[PDB]
RNA sequence: GCGAAGGCCGGGGGCUAGAAGGCGAUCAGACACCACCGUAUUCCCGGCCGUAAACGGUGCCGCCCCGCGGCCGGCGCGCGCGUCCCGCCGGCCGCCCAGGGAAACCGGGAGGCUCCGGGCUCUGGGGGGAGUAUGGCCGCAAGGCUGAAACUUGAAGGCAUU
């Protein structure tokens, strides 16, 4: 991790988390604020966010990942990572029979997929688990991992800590297999990725 | 023929080698010109069994529709079991058919005792359940043969299973789940971890 | 309650059946 | 009150492999209980296991491999004779060739193999496969 | 000494032989449509850059409905390396 | 064609399929053809076998529909069959539902 | 087969409730099967409150509250209403409707 | 009064995409003579193209005011995009301590 | 040994309601529903009785099992410090992942089971005839408990779909 990461994501509020927990999630959560808000380890977020990039990597065709979001604030941020990683969208509903039905007008067949919430996308990810379809999601303190092979954590409902956790992961990506050095910072704000 | 899946286009370039690829991958199968693909020679051996007309009461009167069940698979390793309704007993035929060769899958099979060359039993003691039936089948000696109700004989013959002690628990005259059931212990057939696998 | 008017009936016919032995022995 | 201790062992230890768990915990430790996992550890059916004191009955950790299948206990332990062996192999265990029958003999707790190649029969106590 | 069923020959038998899942080392059957096969890849010294090598990770239908999955990869990761132990 | 085909005794689903590919190859949206009568029963069915999209009501069933009665004569008795084929492209007429709206 | 797990009433770590008498049918209900809803209606209808609080000479006089506990059986409840036979989900939904 | 019928529906939000530029909002008459060229839109019957053209009327007056869905309008894509590809400046986006501090980190401690 | 209610046997007591009974309506009839009057009863004491859709229609003791909440009792940990918070143990619950099941549903099991074995008790074996008959025991009685056969019939039943 780098320090202007982390002061990066103090603004974004990415640590804070849910007054619920899931016992999985547990491992990621740092501490829980008087009110109930659970805050994250930063540096257990970016391992992830990391990690998830390099499997992101591993994938010949970038234009093959399916990145499916129904929150209306992940709207922007989905297509702005499309934009910078080439790879198939989702925007709004998900449309049922998406990746089942070889006669969906949107029929794609991907080899991995990424979704904004577990809850708010649940369709995306049963679907995913129909066709052996692997699934990377934003995950808050309250995470149903079914169906979910890695997870990020974060807060995933402010609008802004949406748009930072795409950026650091599309800046990483392109990182890892070359255009931006991570020598060198993005040109690129990461208050593109976020909707007013 | 325009392959409609990726995998389908995959398999009109020739990249996959056999069904047991694919099967090592797990992957789903939604048009049955794959299964044709790797089974050159006649297709492979199918045969219609219980079929069934089913009313469903309306204002006017019954609406009798034709529920058939087609068992496909080689003398060999591979068995397939669908179901296709249509008013059409012929239209019901040719769904079951399609979806047969859809849901074929793979039998380990294995040997009783011996071990002379090529394996005649099922791998272990294989169960499965449709309904109330549950199936039972447990290997043979070279001596023995199916010893089954003559619906699961069918279905194990489809399989290559030469010598099986079978026993069906349950309504095994309702035939659809009978074959379900013997279907469903020949999927658990590549599920076991026996020592050998253990690599 | 046809079951339980069924169990009255037949108590009813029992305690007369008792009666006519009664009556005898 | 807990008539078998090796059941409820072989009960946790498939529970926590349906689960995956890697480790598990059981509460009382017997004699009869190491041997029957010590046969498996020799089989490769289990991997390293520890047996805690507590000073009172002890506990075991248990490390699993996936490896095992089932594990149970045939209870009323029924004394088999020798040639009663392999009538037991042919319903109990899957495949003459896969599997473990174990039982308690004069000369030891032994697999169903070692006692037919000892020619002896004795109590079983259970089953790994 | 292979991992396949023999004949008296000794030769492999049987067919194919089926994925083990990587965290709880079970069969991925024919028609497990739930089994996942992603790759994850490693980094070089300058530059952090891919080396075109990844390593397989292949999960069963069973371990991806507990939803044990994400907790299985960190640790399978940290053991392959790709994750630092933490 | 068809009362040639039942009096040669071809199956009625083999002879009715057999009229519906022709008229599909020809164009026609919609083939239906209908056989009622005593089918080797002494009670009375009425299997109808259709292909693709026939209309059913309205001026255009004059314009864009040919129904055809025959009454093929079979030993049991008078079997009468219907054959209704739709062509939305007669070439002098559209179909007024149908709207060519543009680029 | 059975319809509802509560079994039609909140009886949990008893054997025996209570018995209510349905105000309308006059019947005996057990405390946990009974329809048990609270009014708090003023004691005068709302078309004739204001005049009455004109006509009123006690100044800062506020108009009496009248508290009362309507507690009806199944029979004498879904016949006026207060209860509906619900779709097999939507019986389950426990939330107070509005 | 009348509820239009789909077929006169879908037809319209074709023709009002399509010739957005052509059509005017409040005027019928106008705007049955751009659907009635047999060019940019072929109606048969004269009472389906009375009645697509009145439709069209009415989803015109609507486009340009609050605009409303099915109708894809060329002038507020570019607008959007515009909006959507727009950079806030300096970001101010770039601009729960002890987890901080448990990293090592210690960003802006004391 | 205990056991709702009703019943019974002695004492009382007697407000209400109210098996019976009587009336006024209703209706084709109505000795039913509804109105009205009212006896036993309802209540207490000393007994009998021994039954209920006595139900969670789910015996008891034991082990493991998946999350997510509510409440109740006791206790411990932080913390300003609150009938907070996080546990722990016992109980009562709701949802439910697997898993099970003919399914409804169960999931603190109806899970770990044709891959079947922790211990113990009880009960069932197509539907009637029939809980009848007879014999026994028990009770003052009402009745309880134990409990047939001859003979008859091809279904009875469960759950779900239309």
């Amino acid at each position: 991790l780098k320090e202007a990461d982390v002061k990066k994501m103090l603004v974004a509020t990415t640590h804070l988390g849910v007054r619920n927990i899931d016992r999985r999630m547990q491992f990621y959560i740092f501490d829980r604020q008087k009110d109930g808000t659970f805050v994250f380890n930063l540096q257990k977020v970016w391992a992830k966010i990391v990690f998830a990039a390099r499997i992101l990597v591993t994938i010949d065709d970038p234009a093959e990942i399916a990145v499916v979001a129904n929150r209306p604030d992940a709207q922007r941020a989905i297509l702005k990572f499309c934009k910078y990683t080439h790879a198939t969208a989702f925007p709004g509903r998900f449309i049922p029979g998406n990746f089942t039905n070889r006669m969906n007008p949107n029929y794609c067949e991907p080899r991995l997929l990424l979704v904004n919430d577990p809850v708010v996308d649940r369709q995306a990810i049963l679907e995913a688990s129909y066709v052996n379809i692997p699934t990377i999601s934003l995950c808050n303190s309250d995470a149903n991992l079914k169906f979910i092979d890695v997870a990020i954590p974060c807060n995933n409902k402010t609008p802004m800590s949406i748009g930072l956790i795409y950026w650091l992961l599309a800046r990483e990506v392109l990182r890892l297999k070359g255009s931006i050095s991570r020598t060198e910072e993005w040109d690129v704000k990461p208050d593109l990725f976020v909707a007013l | 023929w325009h392959p409609s899946t990726k995998l389908g286009r995959l398999v009109k370039a020739g990249k996959i080698e056999s069904l047991y690829d694919i099967f090592k991958y797990s992957l789903p199968i939604k048009e049955t010109e794959i299964i044709d693909y790797f089974f050159p020679k006649s297709e492979l051996a199918e045969e219609v069994c219980n079929i069934m007309s089913v009313q469903k009461q309306t204002t006017a009167g019954q609406r009798t529709r034709f529920r058939a069940h087609v068992i496909v698979g080689n003398r060999d390793g591979f068995i397939g079991y669908g179901a296709g309704v249509s008013k059409e007993v012929a239209n019901a035929i040719k769904k079951a058919a399609k979806n047969a060769r859809l849901n074929i899958v793979p039998v380990r099979r294995g040997f009783w005792g011996g071990k002379l060359g090529d394996p005649h039993t099922v791998s272990s003691k294989l169960s499965g359940k449709c309904g109330s039936v549950r199936v039972r089948l447990i290997p043979a000696p070279r001596g023995a043969g199916i010893v089954a109700s003559p619906t699961v004989a069918k279905v194990l013959e489809f399989a290559g299973v030469s010598d099986v002690f079978t026993r069906q628990s349950g309504h095994s005259r309702t035939l659809m789940n009978s074959v379900g059931a013997v279907y469903n212990a020949l999927k658990s057939s590549y599920s076991i971890l026996t020592p050998d696998l253990w690599k | 309650m046809r079951a339980k008017w069924a169990k009255k009936r037949m108590r009813k016919l029992k305690r007369k059946r008792r009666h006519m032995k009664a009556r005898s022995k | 009150v807990r008539i078998n201790v090796l059941r409820d062992a072989l009960k946790s230890i498939c529970n926590a492999q349906r689960i995956g768990k890697k480790q598990v915990i059981v509460r009382p430790s017997s004699k009869v209980i190491i041997e029957f996992l010590q046969l498996m550890q020799k089989n490769g059916y289990i991997s390293d296991f520890a047996v805690v004191d507590n000073h009172r009955s002890n506990r075991i950790v248990v490390n699993l491999i996936g490896r095992l299948n089932k594990a149970g206990v045939i209870s009323p332990r029924f004394d088999i004779p020798a040639n009663d062996i392999e009538k037991w192999v042919v319903n109990l265990l899957p495949s003459r060739l896969f599997g473990h029958i174990i039982l308690t003999t004069s000369q030891g707790i032994m697999d169903h193999i070692e006692a037919q190649h000892r020619q002896i029969g004795g109590k079983v106590i259970g089953y790994f496969y | 000494d292979d991992i396949g069923m023999k004949n008296s020959s000794g030769v492999v038998v049987d067919a194919y032989i089926p994925r083990k899942c990587s965290a709880t080392n079970r069969l991925i059957g024919p028609k497990d449509h739930a089994a996942v096969q992603l790759s994850v890849a490693r980094v070089n010294d300058k530059g952090k850059m891919i080396e075109n090598n990844y390593v397989t990770f292949a999960f069963c239908g069973a371990i991806r409905s507990r939803g044990g999955v994400d907790s299985a990869f960190m640790l399978l990761a940290q053991e392959h390396g790709l994750m630092e132990r933490l | 064609n068809l009362r040639a085909k039942l009096e040669e005794a071809m199956p009625i689903r083999r002879a009715a399929y057999s009229i519906i590919r022709t008229a599909m190859r020809a164009g026609a949206a919609g083939c239906e053809v209908i056989v009622a009568g005593k089918l080797r029963a002494q009670r009375a069915r009425a299997n109808k076998f259709k292909e693709g999209c026939l209309i059913s009501t309205g001026h255009p069933k004059r314009i864009f529909l040919a129904e055809a009665t025959r009454h093929i004569k079979m030993r049991q008795g008078v079997i009468g069959v219907k054959v209704r084929i739709y062509n939305p492209n007669i070439r002098g007429a559209v179909m007024p539902d149908k709207i060519e709206i543009g680029a | 087969p059975v319809k509802r797990r509560n079994n039609g009433r909140s009886k949990y770590n008893c054997g025996h409730t209570n018995i209510v008498r349905c105000q309308n049918c006059h019947r005996c209900v057990p405390k946990d099967k009974v329809i048990k809803r609270f009014t708090i209606r003023n004691i005068v209808d709302n078309t004739i409150a204001d005049d009455v609080l004109n006509a009123c000479v006690i100044q800062g006089f506020a108009i009496p509250k009248l508290y009362n506990k309507v507690q009806y059986c199944v029979s004498c409840s879904i016949h006026n209403h207060i209860v509906r036979v619900r779709s097999r989900e939507d019986r389950k939904i426990r939330t107070p409707p509005k | 009064g009348k509820v239009r019928t789909k077929t006169i529906k879908r037809a319209a939000r074709k023709i009002v995409e399509n010739n957005y530029e052509s059509l005017k909002p409040k005027d019928f008459q106008n705007n049955k003579a751009i659907c009635s060229k047999r060019n940019v839109a072929i109606i048969p019957s004269k009472r389906l193209r009375n009645k697509v053209a009145g439709y069209v009327t009415t989803l015109m007056n609507r486009v340009v005011k609050g605009p409303v869905h099915g109708i894809s309008l060329r002038l507020q894509e570019e607008e959007r995009e515009r909006r959507d590809n727009y950079a806030p400046k300096k970001s101010e986006f770039d601009v729960t301590q002890q987890m901080i501090d448990s990293i090592g980190f210690k960003c802006m401690s004391t």
